[PDB]
């Protein structure tokens, strides 16, 4: 939280086969699943659930 | 009815210009441009500082052509329906080492060396 | 005005040999240099065809080389 | 290969290379200028239909 | 003038803005399929890609615009030729007279007189349908990005 | 104007009198490619004209920069006599101009 | 992101690995052209973007009749004449800030107090 | 309203004609890339070309108007912010005196 700038790197593991026709589209899976972690994660909160406001 | 001219240039274009050189490295196919075909004017530099006037005629685009070995209508069609979720990024590379889809140039290099080695 | 530039006629082409002769404009739609004096392969051909299926009809080296294989097979 | 393309063979000669694109424009102090003008206003004034 | 007729044209821009592929397709007269842009570009005589894009975005720094683009080329990538595009659109069409020769000619015909009719429809105006293409698809991708 | 194609049988031999290659020897000639306005357009490109008369001269100035054109005084003072070409491209690229025409079909 | 252009057919190039040397480059997909990248970004999304904030400035724009003028001090030549519009970005989550541009220099500042 | 009128319509080509003797760009050379200023001309919807100093052409455009050489009727759009110069002489539109 000290930070000036709060960044999260994230990194892909291979496993131990070697894919030689992954490569090519090694980045668009990249570009895959980043774009459903910024959509189909669910940090905290009930589903449906756009926004709540306190009332009194 | 038809306007005459319209016809003769469309029956004149029916088969657009093609440059080919001797060994086929080089392809150009022109195409007939309207928006300047005659609002032009030529002047040609004589060999003694003076210059010449001959009108324009026409004005024709020329693009390349089977320069890096494109492939069909129906290899193409086949790629774009769902056989794969998307095409594979270094198709094209892959396809120059099986051999298929060669270029012109390439297939009159081989056959001219397939005589020479005899 | 004083003669500091070059001044030189301008003379119309004559029209005895504009008949039967039309002159056109060549563009080459690319971003490098084209040059058919040096960059081509000599003797180069400009004619009139049909575009259907230009990948597999055979170049003017082929028909060449086709020439001098017929002349020798009908020999 | 191809057996026939059909081709239509031409005689063509390359006649020049193109070094310079001018575009042509009238003097503005010349003293036969503002006719052109008057030419170029008589383009939208005329009515050729009947 | 002349004919009192009305064709329209619909560029398209599938996919939502949480999808991972967005590429636009545009719709053409007597075509009954939906074409990528791309394809329409080559069947008017620019091949390249950097050419067609040019056409699009009038600012080489927009790198935005130019990433919403970067999906149309991919899908229109096995076609790189302008004989090869011209085939692709003719066997869309709804004629089924052209057999397999008069194809290419018969969607040139479409591309030249019920293509965006209203600039012109006489031979040898292809480069003013493709620059008018491309105003359609800039303004369009203008109004995705909320600009 | 049809004729074969691929033409195995080496039949422009005697179809045609002389070489289908493009003369390739006169290009290396400058050309000035100008764009002439409507008024001078008009009666310059017409074919009843065009006898080889002296039509004008083009001064250049000796550092360049700057370029003129000069009438004669034919045009019955109904036209300016000065005008100033404009390169709106110093260096031109990749354009060329051809020439066409029909090739002797005996022999 | 920068995108890179071919340099021989002007195709748009694309990012590839070589494990000769574990760098990065770039290579065209249809006619076998290679170059060496300058920088290590290839891909980039925005959420939130202040691009186009300023979209349409021109020489002339002080020529536009309909554009409001104000009385705030220009901060590079110290004038007074100037002309006022809000963001470009029609997004319903921008802000109000105003941008003011120079009839005199063509320098365009913000009246922005919170975050500049 | 009491002070509209609508627009019976003229003939588009003069004009076209005017604005190319005027340095109206053709489309078939236009570069973006060579000239990232220049003013899109569109003349009843149709993209005509580009000028590279639309104010001078609009104060000319405007003045023959006024004097009576372009009929009043046609209707003259300089979008600067868009940088498009936008001309409409098809018939319809509902116009006013000012
Ligand atoms: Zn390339
Ligand atoms: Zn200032």
């Amino acid at each position: 939280d000290n930070d000036e700038k709060l960044i999260i790197r994230c990194r892909v593991v291979r496993p131990k086969s070697l894919d030689a026709e992954t490569e090519a589209e090694e980045d668009h899976m990249l570009k895959k699943i980043e774009n459903t972690m910024l959509e189909n994660i669910t940090l905290r909160g009930v589903e449906n659930i756009e926004r709540v406001v306190m009332m009194k | 009815v038809l306007d005459e001219n319209a016809k003769k240039l469309r029956f004149e274009e029916f088969y657009p210009w093609v440059m080919e050189d001797f060994d086929g490295y080089n392809t150009w196919v022109g195409s007939y441009e309207a928006g300047n075909s005659d609002s032009y004017v030529l002047l040609s530099v004589e060999d003694d500082g003076s210059f010449t006037m001959i009108p324009a005629d026409k004005v024709y685009k020329f693009t390349a052509r089977n320069k890096y070995a494109t492939l069909t209508i129906d290899e193409a069609e086949k790629r774009m329906d769902k056989k794969s979720g998307e095409v594979p990024r270094w198709l094209m590379k892959h396809l120059d080492n099986i051999g298929t889809t060669t270029t012109r140039y390439d297939r009159t290099r081989r056959k001219l060396k397939a005589v020479a080695d005899q | 005005d004083p003669n500091e530039y070059n001044e030189f006629p301008l003379r119309a082409i004559p029209k005895e040999d504009l008949e039967n002769m039309r002159t056109h404009l060549l563009k080459f739609q690319s971003k490098k240099k084209i040059n058919p004096v040096t960059d081509f392969h000599l003797p180069v051909r400009l004619h009139r065809k049909d575009t259907r299926n230009l990948q597999f009809q055979l170049t003017r080296a082929e028909i060449v080389q086709r020439q001098k294989e017929i002349s020798e097979y009908k020999k | 290969y191809i057996p026939y393309v059909k081709t239509i063979p031409k005689k063509t000669a390359i006649v020049g290379t193109v070094c310079h694109e001018c575009q042509v424009m009238p003097s503005m102090n010349d003293p036969n200028y503002h006719k052109i003008v008057e030419q170029r206003r008589n383009i939208v004034k005329l009515n050729n239909k009947e | 003038k002349g004919s009192r007729f009305i064709s329209t044209l619909q560029v398209k821009l599938y996919g939502r803005e949480g999808s991972s592929a967005r590429t636009i397709k545009a719709t053409l007269p007597y075509i009954k399929q939906d074409i990528p842009i791309v394809i329409i570009f080559r069947a008017l005589g620019i091949i390249p890609d950097g050419e067609i894009l040019e056409h699009i975005c009038y600012d080489v720094n927009d790198w935005q615009m130019l990433e919403m683009l970067k999906p149309c080329v991919e899908d229109g990538f096995v076609i790189q030729d302008r004989e090869t595009a011209l085939d692709f659109i003719g066997r869309r069409g709804t004629a089924l007279g052209i057999k397999k020769e008069k194809r290419i000619q018969y969607a040139k015909d479409i591309l030249q007189k019920e293509f965006l009719p209203h600039i012109t429809q006489l031979e040898g105006f292809e480069s003013r349908k493709a620059f008018f293409l491309g105003y359609m698809i800039n303004r369009l991708l203008l109004c995705a990005l909320d600009r | 104007e049809v004729f074969d194609g691929n033409d195995i049988e080496n039949n422009e031999t005697k179809v045609y009198e002389e070489s289908l290659d493009l003369d390739l020897e006169r290009s290396n000639r400058q050309v000035w490619l100008v764009r002439l306005p409507m008024f001078l357009a008009e009666k310059w490109r017409d074919r009843n004209n065009l006898h080889g008369q002296e039509l004008g001269k083009i001064r250049i100035n000796k550092d360049g920069s700057k370029i003129t054109l000069l009438l004669n005084e034919n045009d019955n003072d109904s036209i300016p006599h000065e005008y100033d070409l404009e390169l709106t491209k110093k260096v031109v690229e990749n354009e060329y101009v051809f020439t066409e025409q029909n090739l002797k079909k005996y022999q | 992101t920068t995108f890179r252009f071919c340099r021989d057919c002007n195709n748009m190039l694309y990012p590839r690995e070589d494990k000769e040397n574990n760098r990065l480059l770039f290579e065209c997909r249809t006619c076998s052209y290679v170059e060496e990248a300058g920088s290590p970004l290839v891909y980039r999304h925005e959420l939130i973007t202040n691009i186009g904030e300023t979209a349409g400035v021109v020489q002339d724009i002080g020529s536009d009749p309909t554009l409001p003028r104000s009385d705030r001090e220009c901060p590079k030549c110290h004038s007074r004449e100037n002309v006022f519009f809000q963001s470009q970005q029609r997004r319903k989550d921008t802000s109000m800030v105003l941008f003011f541009v120079c009839l005199s220099c063509s320098h365009i500042f913000t009246s922005d107090q919170k975050n500049k | 309203s009491l002070m509209s009128c609508i627009s019976v319509g003229t003939d588009p080509m003069p004009i076209i004609t005017f604005l190319s003797e005027w340095g109206m760009e053709p489309l078939e050379d236009y570069v973006p890339h060579q000239s990232p200023d220049a003013t899109r001309v569109f003349v009843n919807g149709v993209w005509h070309g580009v000028h590279r100093n639309p104010a001078r052409l609009m104060e000319t455009l405007r003045t023959l108007r006024r004097k009576g050489d372009i009929n009043p009727e046609v209707s003259m759009i300089r979008d600067i912010r868009e940088k498009e110069l936008k001309i409409f002489t098809d018939a319809g539109r509902v116009y006013r005196p000012l």
